[PDB]
């Protein structure tokens, strides 16, 4: 049972910004890695960032590289993406997901294990 | 000059004498007491820079930011017109809690680099 | 990008095979090529992982294997259930960290 | 928690305690021979540490691989499920083999950083 | 081979025993103040060796030149065609030369660091 | 009261060389770093190089790294850079300046206070 | 380079601006900013640093400010003795240290 | 008296594999670093890997740098080269060759002293 | 590559010159740049290392230089017997290791 539920998202106009936000249950928050995956309107996925469990190591996408935050907050089960200087290539559909990296104790994934249904952000 | 020579001079001129002091540091019952007293007091020292991440090193720094609380004297005026001796009573009361903060904010950095090294 | 975007079809209760090409180190070097199968509307879910893994909740209808730089997804006693999208992805080696191919649509009748 | 408190716990939380375990193996002849011995014993560790090229590091990891002789118990399920207790015994034969490779496969990355400085 | 097995070899053949030289320096008054001495004597070395640069490391370069007034005697000629302990013959007059060059060019190195790691 | 003065220069046909140098007074030589700008006729002001206070340091700009070399003496309260394989795009005014990066422990400013009035370069 | 070519000019007292527009992380990340004012014929001098601050000696006649990926200075009691080329220059982030604008030409009349 | 001889090679198509492989004696083989070197018909000569005397660092030409293997055994006298994913561009005849680096402890060459005759690799 | 295309002549008993011109940075900051003697079928030989050093076997015919980014090899007392293809190579600075000169084909009469 996961519950990752996405909000946040709507029409920013270009040169704009925006936070998007997940809340997660069902399994420990603090126990997983989560990534932040994009999907365009015919281009389906794409993956944007990426978060340890600690919320210590980001990663980026080199498009979003300059533009784009990550961050957890293991009190609240709360996933969270500020985005700024949003283009209109950036209209796609942002997926809350766990997966990817791990913490090097725990045969680490490499692949998603479970997906939002995604908050839609148009710019 | 030579070992505290440097004691009355401002703290910028006064770092640059660092590797004088480290060299004295280091050399019947009650005497030989003494000397095992210098080596504990000694290990003790070098045990807590290791912790904090900074272990073959006299000067190094770190990632813990300065609170301003810990007595804000501006820059210049504490490395071009203050001593050592004069500085070490400033923040007589804060060297606990800045000791805390290097010791965690290690802590957290190595274990960063443990996850890092495990990507392939 | 991982390439695999011609339409895909078969029978009901035929075997139907989706490839996956890559390029070189990303899924000749690294056994982290997942799939995930996209309905039309909906999130996706997670079908194989590594190279040959499935999740329980996945049927023994999928699984896939990889070899030399293309790596290919195998559903067995194709349904129409099965009429969803599927995406193969990869780990990049920590420069771009994953890469998702163009997928493609499975169509069964 | 405090020292030791960690001791029941599970290698994974265990791991987080380290720094609290340090600070507290460092600090009338058999009382002074107590005390010159402790002091022994903690360099020995030191020295060892530093010989398999892990110096001021509470962790840190090599290019020794494990052996699957080696008591060979999973990683996930193992690490969090065990105690260092526990782990401690189901390698105790293992110990000194552990010990003889990671100062092997540092000897060889010493030789190999010398010669790679040395290209023009 | 075993402790100073290596002795009477080469200085490049020796160069390759440091290890098995190390662990062996290192572990009623009369011999309880001898093991007291033993370890000032170790951390001595030891404080020399980190105040150089060298920390950690058994082998460890810097950016002292050589001079050629230090005995210079050809490179082959010495690492192939010598043991160590007349090499400590050779150049006996001018350790203390060089270790007051290791100990400076180590103070101008720490300082360069420090600038470089305060530009943003 | 700042008084730095610029000399050397000339005409040098290309593939040449020559040394600029910079005498100053008035404030301690040794507290600041110094820098070379150039000054085109057509460009107004380009960094070429940095100094620090020891002499230790120094920082180049990419059209002259594999050709140029900077340096300081304290006790001649002396600048100087050293210039080889002169191109013809190298005419300009060449500027002593003080400024630009500092010690670490004194305020850095990432900016120039005083400037000479420059040596002419022609190739 | 930073940009600001366009002359600049207006009437004796009044106030006029100079534009500096930056890329991105140069001027958006760091709050090194200086201004020089550059006689024909003279070596320039500093008139403001940082981003706010003026050296002694400089008047209050000369002020200015960032916003975003731009800066500006502003000249308030504009005086026919402001006749000078402006440059906008700016800290580069330890790659290339230091970059400087294509400046422009102020005329008071 | 140097003895290095190349074995291995022949016709292999595009796509496949070979291994190379050259035997030596006369001087001592642990002593020395060896290279293998291409002689392309038309190229005269390319470098294309070195290996440390002691097996343990290796070096590559870009061009081949994702696709060979430089190895070596001390105790049996032995240099090896395994190609894969062969190309047209690698026809050429693949020398053995004792030089390139060294030690840091005995005068540091970077030219080659001593060369086999060669094994011909067509794709 | 390092550059010396012409093919090179002269007559026996005159000496000849084969230049080698590098780039910048490889040729102007090594002194490693060696000489090779290539028969047309044979291997090649070293002739000249570091700059100016023969190995033993090679006489004083063969001599070389550098100056400035290009390097040469000059053979003195010219014979019959020097017909073979010439190449320098040169120490590339660790990023290509090395850097070979396309050779050049002697003729003596
Ligand atoms: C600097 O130190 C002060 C205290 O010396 C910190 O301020 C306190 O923060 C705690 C957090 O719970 C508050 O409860 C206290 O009331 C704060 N004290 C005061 C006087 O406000 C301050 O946050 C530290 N600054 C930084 C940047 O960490
Ligand atoms: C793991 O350890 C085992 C022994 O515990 C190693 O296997 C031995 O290797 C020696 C080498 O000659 C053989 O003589 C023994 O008979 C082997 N024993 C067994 C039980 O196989 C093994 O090679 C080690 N593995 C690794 C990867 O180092
Ligand atoms: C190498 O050592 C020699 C001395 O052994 C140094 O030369 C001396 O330098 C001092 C400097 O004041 C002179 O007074 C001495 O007369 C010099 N001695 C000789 C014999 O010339 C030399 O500078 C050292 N070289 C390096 C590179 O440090
Ligand atoms: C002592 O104070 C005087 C005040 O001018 C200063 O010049 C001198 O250098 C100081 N002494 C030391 C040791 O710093
Ligand atoms: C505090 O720092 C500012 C920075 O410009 C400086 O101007 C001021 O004089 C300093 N205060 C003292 C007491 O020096
Ligand atoms: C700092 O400046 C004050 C100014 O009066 C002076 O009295 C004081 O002695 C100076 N401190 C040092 C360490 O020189
Ligand atoms: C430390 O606490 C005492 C308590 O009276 C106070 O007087 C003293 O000034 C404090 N020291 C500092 C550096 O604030
Ligand atoms: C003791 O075991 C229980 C079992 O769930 C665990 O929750 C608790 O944290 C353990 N205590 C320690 C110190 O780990
Ligand atoms: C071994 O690790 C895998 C990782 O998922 C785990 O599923 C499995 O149960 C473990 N086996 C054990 C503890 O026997
Ligand atoms: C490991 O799991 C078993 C399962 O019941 C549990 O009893 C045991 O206490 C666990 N070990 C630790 C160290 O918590
Ligand atoms: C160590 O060897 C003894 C020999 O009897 C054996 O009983 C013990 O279980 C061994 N320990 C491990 C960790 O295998
Ligand atoms: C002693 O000298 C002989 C002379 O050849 C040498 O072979 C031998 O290895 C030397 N002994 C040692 C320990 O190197
Ligand atoms: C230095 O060593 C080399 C090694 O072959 C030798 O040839 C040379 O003659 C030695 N130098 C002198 C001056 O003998
Ligand atoms: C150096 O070479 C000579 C040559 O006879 C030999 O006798 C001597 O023992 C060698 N030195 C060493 C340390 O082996
Ligand atoms: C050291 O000085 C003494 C003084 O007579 C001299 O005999 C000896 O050879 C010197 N040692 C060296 C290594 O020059």
């Amino acid at each position: 049972e996961v519950q990752l539920v996405e909000t946040g998202g709507g029409l920013v106009q270009p040169g704009g910004s925006l936070k998007l936000s997940c809340r997660a249950s069902g399994y420990t928050f603090s126990s997983f890695a989560m990534s932040w995956v994009r999907q365009a309107p015919g281009k389906g996925l794409e993956w944007v960032s990426l978060i340890n469990d600690r919320g210590g190591l980001t990663f980026y996408v080199d498009s979003v590289k300059g533009r784009f935050t990550i961050s957890r907050d293991n009190s609240k089960n709360t996933l969270s993406l500020q985005m700024h200087s949003l283009r209109d290539g950036d209209t796609a559909v942002y997926y809350c997901a766990t997966g990817g990296m791990s913490s090097a104790l725990q045969s680490s994934k490499y692949y998603f294990d479970f997906w939002g249904q995604g908050a839609l952000v148009t710019v | 000059l030579g070992f505290l020579g440097a004691a009355g001079s401002t703290m910028g001129a006064a770092s640059m004498t660092l590797t004088v002091q480290a060299r004295n540091l280091l050399s019947g019952i009650k005497q030989l007491q003494a000397r095992v007293l210098a080596v504990e007091h000694y290990l003790r020292d070098q045990q807590l820079l290791g912790i904090w991440g900074c272990s073959g090193k006299l000067i190094c720094c770190t990632n813990v930011p300065w609170n301003s609380s810990w007595s804000n004297r501006n820059l210049s005026e504490i490395w071009d017109n203050m001593t050592w001796l004069q500085w070490d009573k400033e923040i007589s009361n804060y060297t606990q809690i800045i000791y805390g903060l290097l010791e965690e904010s290690q802590n957290q950095q190595e274990k960063n680099e443990q996850d890092l090294l495990a990507l392939d | 990008a991982l390439t695999q975007p011609p339409s895909v079809s078969g029978s009901p209760g035929q075997s139907v095979t989706i490839s996956c090409t890559g390029t070189s180190s990303d899924i000749g070097s690294y056994n982290y090529v997942s799939w995930y199968q996209q309905h039309p509307g909906k999130a996706p879910k997670l079908m194989i992982y590594d190279v040959t893994q499935r999740p329980s909740g996945v049927s023994d209808r999928f699984s896939g294997s990889k070899s030399g730089n293309t790596a290919s997804l195998t559903i067995s006693g194709l349904q129409a259930d099965d009429e969803a999208d599927y995406y193969c992805s990869a780990y990049a080696g920590r420069q771009t960290f994953y890469i998702f191919g163009g997928g493609t649509r499975l169509t069964v009748l």
